[PDB]
């Protein structure tokens, strides 16, 4: 029913859903980032909130489904698989993490805002390999 | 945890 | 709806909050279906009625709002604003008959409540103009 709302209007929503993701309130911060890519279904931003979310309650395959989109959305975003890499290794999934936080190294070394992710990224790809080995 | 990009 | 069921206390006010805002902003559309979803999504609270039966006053939609401002009336005995508004729609919609009772009820109940001891004479001199 919420179908056809202005840009302006999505955004004063978006910045709901962050302001509750913020505070710790993870189910009300889903609900609304799940409405969002409802209403926009090419917004990565809104897949990046609803995996956040999931993630930070436990619920790592549907937070694998949210990032997995989002990242077909921003195919230069080092977020959607670095926290996919997470998401992989509270799963047990070494080779999945493996892959998350190698791609998450490459997109973030590409751009400068993302320099502490980049090392962050090498960080936890070479603590992987080290429990693969 | 997940840093998301800022609103308004 | 279905999915954004069940939302805390304090993000149902912050939407309510938004809703408002964009209805003070003009954006009427996207404050109706923010209303409506109010309406729908949590227990009765005034202020989602009035607000949506507002929207709809501004978008000339008079027996949509008529409907919100009479559920609301049905579910809040002692708010005047309920008649008021509604009368306010029956006048548009040219029915005095109508008018003339909410206004008549509007008035009666402000009397009654010393927060809309103004409010009781915008019901009493709009009275006067109907029975006329």
């Amino acid at each position: 029913m919420l179908r056809g709302l202005s840009e302006d209007t999505l955004e004063q929503l978006y910045a709901l859903g962050f302001n509750q993701y913020q505070a710790g309130k993870w189910d009300d911060a889903q609900k609304i980032f799940q409405a969002l890519c409802m209403l926009d279904h090419y917004d990565a931003r809104y897949f990046l909130g609803l995996g956040a979310c999931r993630q930070s309650l436990g619920l790592y395959e549907q937070a694998l489904q949210s990032y997995s989109y989002g990242a077909l959305m921003d195919i230069n975003e080092p977020r959607f698989p670095f926290h996919a890499a997470e998401c992989h290794l509270q799963l047990g999934d070494l080779d999945g993490a493996e892959s998350g936080f190698y791609s998450a190294r490459a997109l973030a070394a590409a751009q400068p805002a993302h320099e502490a992710l980049a090392a962050r990224a090498g960080a936890m790809l070479e603590a992987v390999t080290a429990r693969k080995d | 945890r997940v840093e998301l990009n800022a609103p308004r």
